[PDB]
């Protein structure tokens, strides 16, 4: 404490003080924080190189070298040569802008902004603003023409600055002072245009005086402040830069009430929605008059013994400081500490000794200013003692105008058509958050409005000699369109066309066109128009981010869009291979890499490994693809590798920036637990399943199967889609449906009875086809039926000539008589017939779903089929999802069935291949987020055949080995849980209803 | 009725405590040990069911050399001492079963 | 104490349809079952010229019972009153409170600390006061310490560094004195200590009594107020409350620099004004929200004034520039607290109004509306004294015309409607716990209500919006008539909502808008309509009938009259250049195209004005802004611009959600209505457009 | 534990009998072991390597009674091990009706009433009540003939029918509820007894 006596500004830093006190030789050894413990962006000073004794010139945390007016030998007692140094600051201030306004007219102007520092320049413009803004009126003397010129004055340099920041030679520093430089000239444009709006009047009048003014009076030195009554004196500690922000008539308000707060001597209160720059305006005003604000941090244990420290160098160095976050102090010490600085206080009065738990005498700077930001005004007031309240002005807070920071943005971006380009812009996103479907990936935030105009001033800087217009329209309607739903895109350009009408679109690179085309069919997949215009949005934006991302509802195969996509990269020499994670099947703590809360041991995180090979594998570019549910619990530490910081924590940060090589991609069936500020730091690329519609794949295995017979073409949509529709709308499935899924079913089914009859030389015809066509479909029909439903079913369909038993009579119907491979007839328990299914899915040994009895008939009709492998060496292992059954379970379940090469990969001794079985799989307990992550895992092993690392942290391949499954569960219902749909399209499904009354009464009789 | 019953055993050692305390899994024992009137307040507030156990006689009722009886109080312990439940939730919602084995 | 719950699907009380509002013909019919008023429509129909006038707004006593001397008693006399009228309610009660047990329970008893100062404050009583935020009864405490000559060991709380207490405690208790425990409520936890301190101070000195200044804080030990005895004070109602006490804010000097008279002048009326914006408490009529009427708001002012007056003498009239003396209160002093831009623009029209050079003029003009219990019209007392100005003021009582804040004959009424609703909601509060509650289910059938534009866009969402909030709805329709019918009667988390059903609140999750609970029926037809619009917007292309306030989005329906307008006004064109136009109540112009520059609104219809427009123009103060509101039937609107449109004619009447922008800021819009004369005569009367009354 | 029983109930062949009441449960690892026990006729899982060459070695000469004919596969012996502890096991839970999560304890095992039957309770009637209070009252002293007995017996029935009418009432007129059990009844029989032996006692004595 005497130290901090000792010298006021020591009295902010914290136990800092014993490593100040350490250093006693040598100011080249002070670094930062040190440094920047007082001095708001000095970072370091340079000295006599010869010698390093006399002081040449500083560096700062803005990064500037800026010379003394004299190199001071300050190295006597440490805190004496702070002030050594401390005098020279505003000792340069002073001087450099004497001789600025001197080489206004001694030395040229455009480089008078680059010739002196950012503020420095922006001192001197408003100066020469200044001064014939008033020599505007200069008397009110009658004549226009001074204004006017003056109208031309700020506007000509406006553009003439728009030009500097189009061109692409300046300087981070000089385009960070450019660019400040530009809001304080539409500022100077507006004030001295509302001017003319107004009646001239006399350099008096209070329309003027009403406004900030800077009069250079070295009649003294130094210049003064007029702010409406009163007058003030800039601090001169080097600011740097300080990016300022957008200046709003709240703005002008605040400034005048802040400035009578002086006059009462009272401080000021900032009140309104939290986030709105409370704490922000102070700073830059008092960055505007050059007081080194300090905030200060509240509602924590609020050491009021460190803030009566504290006041001593407040009291003395008439600096400042702002409180956040006042009203949720502990609301004992919340009235404890209130009342012990509001004691404080009157130290203000003239005085010179402020009260507290010390009692004791200091000096007045009556430089010194209390201000306190803290939770949003409630009510009109908050949870504080009412003396403060009383010591204080308020100052009301509302949510800024985006309009004006879309303007200077655009203005500091070289727009001109700025202003009426946001006066479309502004409303453009306010329709488009009322009309349209809302949804989490619908955002039009502040971020949104930022990351567009980023962009777009970047396009035109490097598209220039292009009118706005065009280049914001190509802009806007580029970027949002593909992050949304299609019914809405023509509502988008519709009122694209209403705020822009006679503009077009823009093009792209068509050659990626032709090598999809290529190679889709070349690998016998179906091309679509609509699915190649979104490929085209996938190279679009794969050329802005490097993580993109693929919401839309499964079957849609997502996966081979990202495939095809790949493929086509790889056809011209860019190589990206991927390689299937499921960021949720294996498990979460392992995800990512964390910290522990014992001592934070390096417990690897799954991608951490490979996030370190994407630092330590350079061969080419690749690609990291991740299918599943996306919570929020292994991303919120994800974006810093894909917004602007491009470095991934693996668990702190390790060093890895943006991966030239690999990429990271999501198929998440649907992306809706991300908040809309973790929102649109990725690719949002929604995807319809129109473009891969239900018949396109079946014309791919048109393709790929022999067309020779063509079979489902004869009736291709004239059987199948009109009683797809017809059930899906008049009647009541028991279940979800996924029409990829039930097409699936379909073509599969048909295809199980196109190997019985080309494997076996069991015979084959064309009213063949139509049975076998009908009988394939019905059950992929009345897989989601009833006995009162499989009727209704029934009773629609005569409307084809294709002989059935219901053909044959009434009370049979087409399931009651299957067909037989052969001749085709109709043969008169049940079992069987899934049996075959069964069989049929053996045949693809790719299992189907069932729904109904639990474990009533299904235990004894599976097993049954289940008994006949016998020389695959088939270990059935019966794994049989339980009242909770864990992913691990299922883990262990199945290296039981295989061995567990390498610790590390998982597959059967040899190849030898077994069947899997599962009684119900529904049945797991899902997590609070709506999905059983025990089952993501059998997604993940039944495509891509490898795994990352749910056992080991580290997180590394484990192969997947061939395999064969079949498993069910009970019917969806109150209480049941469900299947994610991405799983769901892996399989087949079917319902097993309420067996057969006369088969019970004959299997029992 | 928790004033009333504490002026009726005070004198007596009406050790008091509750569920929530953690003295409870001692003031227990010794109070039963010695024969001190137990006292607890919040009881549904403070349900537990390990006074069941107790509320069933651990150490088992029957017994001469282990439970020895009484005949002096109309409680279930060795010695002079008894259990009480004063609440402050005016209707509390009920077990049939700690109801039909503790009186109203 | 129940106004119904089944009052509007009824038929609209057929009889008596004269001069009688719709929810009065709701409210007899909620009356007639009762049993001294069973024929009370018919008889209320056939003889009706007394009940005529009945409903001609008379006051009471003006409102003096129609003498039906057959069923006429006293507690009938407060079911007609209260069923009739809203201002007699409270009179008729201590009515018939004086007479069951005399006027003196209704009968006022002034509040001093001489009742018990320790007359029956026991030793080991301790006395609190329970201060309401303004004064502090100290005085009183500090008078009766100077007559006993009593120790006065003062303590500010707030702070709990103050173990030294303790040993004030001790000479307090021990020792035996009157203590002072002051800013008591500031504090929380060292109440504790005192409490536990408390219990156990029956053991010392006699003398030792206890003066706690506090404020009632829920959050506070419930024994150490219920040991003491509690004494709670209420501020002085009143303008002259304010008026002497900023008089004593002021420095009586400071209230006499005669070098500066002229701003000593105007600190009266600044005395004053601080007075009158502190007034209005009563919105939305008065403020938007409240705000902290404070005096530091005065002392910076007055301060800031001074200084404006030193510059250049106050005796020099050129020198305040009255459009800065304006701004220094408006735009930083007061705005800063403030927060609402009406709000706002109200304080600014008080600052013109009273703020302006012809200002200086000897005894300056304040109210001359006012005829007060003298009839004295308001005047300046420019006599330099802070007595006589204070004297002046006593000659004048508090209570005045409400016409003074720009009000109207009305708000009185309103006043006393607010304290009947805020009461009788008390009551329904506190009656239950002696009553019980459970009558069966109670059945009701409104379950059972169950071409493209961007207007069948805001349709279909309308839609869904219902579907979503009608099935939410009928679930507890069922968890009441199938629970304890079901088995389903073993959840308890929805008993609360059944609960306001049997007592006819509206409860919380069902706010498918801002609805106020007045009954379940009135919000029952509101949905039933809100569905009904869907059901003919359905079968009609668009009704004509169009009621705006039964949909759950007006700013969509609005925006989607401005696409309407750029498909085919800003054909060609954008949404840049578009504003709103405004209709008027008698329909100028409705349908005439829809191309460019046409009629693309919608019959808007059923706005809400306690104002009321005949000839195109606006009256107001009248007998019909004082019923409570004055319906308006319908009107257009449209969207076109691209050239300056100046609303000269029309002011510029807000538009908010429900009938107080007062508990709730969804301000609609802003409308233009053709007043024939100046617009700010009407800011001080501030009449919004209402969506619609209840 | 189960593995003691396991072979008690299998490699014993001896019929075993197991009782699983409503406390014992913990956790839906027991429960599922249940259930394992309720369908697959064995902890499922948890029959092990060492359960393998345990019965591999044990149950041959056992099978060699009712099938002398070999199956020399552990297949065909373990399934006939199974149907035995099928047939022994009789797994039983008996529960509150009223138990907090035994509803829901159901949602997390739905098989846990598909695999096995249930039986109500619907306390005793009049007649349980007579019967019980008639060993009580004859264990008992008396200045009255016989049926006196029968009359005592009844008023008792009586008396708990009015208990539970009262009740009814009771969560009529308030919506608070009370509880009336058995126990209670034997309770009210056993206090009564012992206290009409002193008042009888010292009557007599007077």
């Amino acid at each position: 404490e005497q130290k901090r006596a000792e010298f006021p500004r020591f009295t902010c830093v914290g136990p800092h003080l014993l490593e100040i006190c350490r250093w006693a030789h040598d100011p080249p050894s002070v670094v930062p924080h040190f440094q920047s413990g007082l001095f708001d962006s000095l970072s370091n000073v340079t000295f006599d190189r010869i010698d390093k004794t006399r002081m040449t010139e500083m560096f700062s945390q803005q990064n500037e070298k800026v010379e003394f007016e004299r190199p001071v030998d300050a190295k006597g007692n440490i805190e004496v040569w702070l002030q050594r140094l401390v005098d020279g600051m505003e000792d340069t201030v002073k001087q450099i802008i004497k001789r600025a306004v001197r080489n206004v007219a001694e030395m040229p102007l455009e480089d008078f902004v680059f010739g002196h520092p950012a503020q420095v320049s922006l001192l001197g413009i408003q100066f020469q603003w200044t001064a014939e803004t008033q020599m505007a009126l200069s008397s009110a003397k009658v004549d226009k023409t001074i204004m006017n010129k003056n109208m031309k004055k700020v506007d000509a340099l406006l553009r003439d600055m728009v030009n500097i920041t189009v061109r692409l030679d300046l300087t981070k520093n000089q385009r960070t002072n450019l660019e400040t430089c530009i809001t304080v000239h539409m500022h100077q444009k507006e004030s001295t245009e509302d001017l003319v709006k107004k009646k001239i009047k006399d350099p008096t009048d209070f329309e003027w005086l009403k406004q900030v003014r800077f009069y250079w009076r070295d009649d003294k030195d130094t210049v003064i402040i007029s702010i409406c009554d009163v007058d003030f004196e800039y601090s001169f500690e080097y600011l740097g830069v300080k990016e300022r922000l957008v200046i709003t008539p709240l703005t002008d308000i605040c400034y005048i009430t802040l400035s009578q707060a002086l006059g009462m001597f009272l401080g000021g209160a900032p009140a309104g929605p939290a986030g709105t720059g409370k704490t922000e305006t102070t700073k830059d005003l008092g960055n505007t008059l050059g007081k080194y604000v300090v905030v200060f941090n509240c509602s924590d244990q609020f050491d009021y013994t460190y803030m009566g420290k504290i006041y001593k160098g407040l009291a003395q160095s008439g600096l400042w400081g702002c409180f956040d976050e006042f009203n949720r102090i502990n609301l004992d010490v919340l009235s404890v500490c209130a009342q012990q600085v509001y004691c404080i206080c009157r130290t203000r009065e003239r005085k010179k000794s402020f009260q507290f738990t010390d009692g004791t005498t200091v000096s007045l700077d009556p430089r010194v200013g209390f201000f306190i930001t803290m939770n949003p005004g409630y009510a009109g007031a908050q949870e504080l003692p009412e003396n403060l309240k009383a010591l204080f002005r308020g100052v009301t807070m509302m949510v800024p105008n985006r309009q004006i920071i879309m303007k200077v943005k655009l203005a500091a971006a070289g727009y001109q058509e700025n202003d009426i380009l946001s006066k479309k812009f502004f409303v453009l996103y306010g329709l488009c958050e009322q009309q349209l479907s809302k949804q989490a990936h619908y955002d039009f935030g502040l971020r949104n409005i930022l990351s567009v105009l980023r962009t777009a001033g970047a396009s035109k800087r490097q598209s220039p000699d292009k009118s706005e217009v065009f280049l914001m329209m190509r802009t806007v309607r580029d970027m949002n369109m593909s992050k949304f739903v299609a019914e809405d895109v023509p509502l988008f350009l519709s009122l694209i066309d209403d705020l822009f009408p006679g503009l077009k679109a823009d093009a792209t690179r068509p050659d990626v066109n032709k090598d999809a085309e290529k190679v889709v069919l070349e690998r016998g997949l179906q091309v679509h128009p609509t699915w190649m215009n979104k490929c085209i949005q996938l190279y679009e934006t794969y050329l802005v981010r490097h993580g993109i991302m693929l919401v839309g509802p499964s079957g849609s195969g997502k996966s081979a869009i990202c495939e095809c996509l790949a493929a086509a990269l790889t056809e011209l020499g860019t190589k990206h291979v991927i390689w299937r994670m499921n960021p949720k099947a294996i498990t979460a703590p392992q995800m990512f890499g964390r910290r522990d809360d014992t001592t934070g041991d390096w417990t690897d995180g799954i991608f951490a490994v490979l996030w370190r090979r994407a630092a330590k594998n350079k061969n080419q570019n690749t690609w990291i693809v991740l299918d599943g549910p996306v919570d929020a619990i292994w991303i919120e530490n994800l974006n810093t590798v894909l917004d602007d910081n491009k470095v991934l924590t693996l668990a702190n940060g390790d060093r890895i920036l943006m991966s030239a090589a690999m990429k990271a991609m999501f198929e998440p069936e649907n992306l809706n637990n991300a908040s809309p500020a973790t929102v649109s730091r990725a690719g949002i690329i929604y995807v319809s399943d129109v473009e891969l519609g239900w018949e396109p794949p079946v014309k791919s295995w048109l393709q790929k199967r022999d067309p020779t017979e063509a079979c489902w073409a004869r009736l291709f949509s004239k059987y199948i889609d009109r009683m797809l529709e017809f059930v899906r709308i008049s009647l009541k499935p028991v279940m979800y449906n996924e029409q990829v899924s039930i097409v699936g079913t379909v073509m599969t089914l048909l295809n199980g009875y196109l190997k019985s009859m080309k494997e076996a030389g069991t015979a084959m015809n064309d009213a063949k086809y139509e049975r076998v066509f009908l009988y394939c479909m019905t059950w992929s029909l009345g897989g989601l039926l009833e006995m009162k439903e499989r009727p209704l079913f029934d009773q629609e369909l005569r409307t084809f000539a294709h002989n059935m038993p219901p053909k044959e009579e009434d009370s049979d119907t087409i399931f009651e008589f299957l067909v037989n491979t052969t001749d085709a007839e109709w043969l008169h328990l049940d079992s069987v017939r899934y049996g075959a299914l069964l069989n049929l899915s053996y045949n693809v040994d790719k299992a189907t779903l069932l729904v109904g009895g639990p474990g009533t008939a299904k235990t004894n009709t599976i097993n049954q089929f289940i008994s006949k492998f016998n020389a695959e060496t088939t270990a059935n292992k019966t794994i049989t999802f339980s009242s909770l059954t864990t992913p691990g379970i299922f883990q262990m379940s199945i290296e039981g069935a295989v061995e567990k090469r390498q610790g590390r990969t998982f597959g059967p001794p040899g190849g030898k291949q077994m069947c899997i079985f599962v009684d119900d799989i529904s049945m797991p307990y899902i997590n609070e987020w709506g999905h059983q992550v025990t089952n993501e895992i059998v997604r993940q092993l039944l495509e891509q055949g490898g795994m990352y690392s749910l056992e080991k942290p580290i997180g590394d391949m484990k192969f997947i080995t061939d395999v064969r499954y079949v498993a069910a569960m009970n019917t969806p219902g109150g209480g049941k849980n469900d299947i994610p749909n991405r799983l769901k399209r892996q399989f087949a499904i079917f319902n097993v209803p309420l067996p057969s009354v006369a088969a019970i009464n004959g299997i029992f009789g | 009725g928790r004033e009333w019953i504490k002026n009726r055993e005070e004198a007596n050692q009406l050790k008091t405590t509750q569920l929530n305390d953690k003295l409870f899994r001692n003031h227990l024992e010794e109070c039963l040990a010695f024969g001190r009137p137990l006292l607890i307040e919040n009881i549904e507030e403070e349900l537990d069911p390990l006074l069941d156990p107790v509320l069933e006689r651990r150490l088992v009722k029957k017994g001469k050399t282990w439970v020895v009886p009484l005949a002096d109080k109309e409680v279930d312990f060795t010695e002079t001492f008894r259990l009480f439940c004063t609440t402050r939730l005016p209707n509390p919602h009920f077990t049939p079963e700690l109801s039909a084995k503790v009186t109203v | 104490l129940k106004g119904g719950a089944a009052l509007d699907i009824n038929s609209v009380r057929k009889k008596p349809k004269d001069w009688i509002p719709d929810l009065v013909w709701l409210n007899i019919i909620a009356l007639s079952a009762m049993d001294a008023f069973r024929d009370i429509p018919d008889s209320v129909f056939r003889n009706d010229g007394l009940w005529r006038q009945w409903y001609d707004q008379e006051a009471p006593e003006m409102a003096k019972v129609p003498d039906y001397e057959d069923r006429l008693n006293k507690f009938e006399r407060m079911c007609v009153v209260k069923t009739f009228r809203e201002d007699r309610t409270l009179i008729a009660a201590a009515d018939y409170i004086a007479e069951a047990l005399g006027q003196r329970f209704v009968e006022s008893v002034p509040l001093n600390m001489e009742k018990r100062p320790g007359r029956r404050a026991m030793a080991k009583c301790p006395l609190i006061c329970l201060l309401s935020p303004g004064p502090d009864p100290t005085k009183l405490i500090e008078d009766l310490a100077k007559k006993k000559k009593i120790k006065t060991l003062g303590v500010s709380m707030g702070q709990g560094q103050e173990v030294i207490a303790r040993k004030h405690m001790a000479a307090a208790s021990l020792e035996g004195h009157w203590v002072l425990l002051q800013n008591t409520h500031l504090g929380l936890g060292y109440l504790t200590e005192v409490e536990t301190f408390l219990v156990k101070e029956e053991n010392v000195h006699e003398d030792f009594r206890l003066w706690i200044t506090a404020e009632p804080h829920p959050q506070f030990p419930i024994g150490l107020l219920q040991m003491g005895i509690k004494i709670t004070n209420e501020a002085p109602v009143g303008i002259k409350a304010g008026l002497r006490a900023s008089y004593q804010w002021v420095n009586q000097d400071m209230l006499d620099m005669v070098s500066r008279q002229e701003w000593r002048q105007l600190l009266f009326v600044m005395c004053f004004l601080h007075s009158v914006v502190q007034e209005p408490q009563f919105g939305p009529i008065g403020w938007n929200v409240p705000y902290e009427f404070n005096q530091s708001d005065l002392s910076a002012c007055v301060q800031f004034l001074q200084n404006h007056l030193s510059e250049m003498d106050a005796k020099k009239a050129p020198q305040p520039t009255w459009e800065t003396v304006r701004y220094m209160i408006s735009a930083i002093q007061y705005g800063s607290r403030i927060t609402d831009d009406f709000d706002k623009l109200l304080m600014d029209t008080f600052a013109e109004k009273y703020f302006l050079q012809p200002v200086l003029q000897p005894s300056y003009e304040l109210f001359k509306d006012t005829r007060s219990s003298d009839g004295f019209s308001y005047r300046v007392p420019d006599s330099t004294d802070i007595e006589t100005f204070g004297s002046y003021i006593e000659t004048l009582p508090g209570t005045e015309s409400p016409e003074i804040f720009g009000l109207h004959p009305n708000a009185d009424i309103t006043f006393r409607t607010l304290q009947v609703q805020e009461s009788i909601v008390t009551i329904l509060d506190t009656m239950p716990k002696g009553a019980g509650s459970g009558s069966g289910l109670s059945r009701e059938d409104v379950v059972d209500k169950i071409p493209t534009l961007p207007l069948t866009v805001h349709l279909r969402q309308e839609i869904d919006r219902l579907n979503i909030v009608t099935r939410l709805t009928t679930t507890t329709l069922k968890n009441l008539a199938l629970a304890i019918a079901g088995t389903i009667a073993a959840e308890r988390g929805l008993i609360d909502a059944l609960d306001a059903l049997f007592n006819a609140r509206i409860p919380q999750q069902w706010l498918s808008k801002s609805w106020e609970a007045s009954t379940l029926g009135n919000w029952f037809t509101g949905l039933l309509q809100r569905y009904d619009q869907l059901n003919k917007w359905l079968n009609l292309g668009r009704p004509k009938a169009y009621w705006m306030t039964g949909f759950f989005n007006p700013q969509g329906f609005l925006t989607a009259m401005k696409q309407e307008v750029n498909r085919k006004h800003r054909d060609k064109w954008a949404l840049d250049d578009v504003v709103m136009s405004s209709e008027v109540t008698h329909r100028p112009k409705d349908f005439e195209s829809l191309k460019e520059g046409a009629p693309e609104g919608v019959y808007v219809y059923g706005l809400y004005l306690d104002l009321r427009l005949d000839g195109r123009e606006n009256r107001l103060m009248d007998s019909d802004p004082k019923k409570l509101f004055n319906p308006l039937p319908v009107l257009h609107v449209d969207g076109v611009l691209a050239k300056d449109k100046k609303r000269s004619g029309l002011y510029e009447a807000p538009k908010p959600y429900r009938v107080k922008a007062r508990k709730g800021l969804n301000f609609i819009t802003t409308f233009s209505v053709r007043t024939e004369d100046d617009k700010s005569k009407w800011i001080l009367p501030g009449v919004g457009i209402l969506c619609s009354i209840d | 534990h189960i593995k003691g029983l396991y072979k008690i109930a299998g490699f014993k062949g001896q019929p075993v009998y197991f009782i699983f009441t409503d406390a014992e449960v913990k956790d839906e690892g027991f429960l599922e072991y249940i259930n394992q026990i309720l369908m697959t006729g064995e902890v499922a899982g948890l029959l092990t390597k060492e359960d393998q060459d345990m019965i591999v070695n044990d149950i041959r000469p056992v099978m060699k009674h009712q099938a002398p004919g070999i199956l020399d596969t552990y297949d065909n012996l373990y399934n006939f091990f199974l149907n035995r502890v099928r047939d022994n096991l009789h797994v039983v839970l008996c529960f509150s009706p009223v138990g907090a999560k035994f509803a829901r304890r159901a949602q997390q095992f739905p098989g846990l009433i598909n695999g096995c039957t249930i039986d109500w309770f619907c306390p005793g009637p009049k007649k349980r009540l007579t019967s019980v209070s008639g060993k009580f009252i004859d264990k008992f002293t008396m200045a009255c003939p016989k049926e006196v007995k029968n009359q005592l017996e009844l008023l008792m029935g009586h008396a708990h029918v009015f208990v539970t009418a009262a009740c009814k009432e009771y969560f009529e007129k308030y919506r608070r509820y009370v509880y009336v059990t058995p126990k209670s009844y034997l309770s009210f029989l056993q206090g009564y007894k012992e206290l009409y032996a002193k008042k009888w006692s010292f009557t007599k004595e007077l």
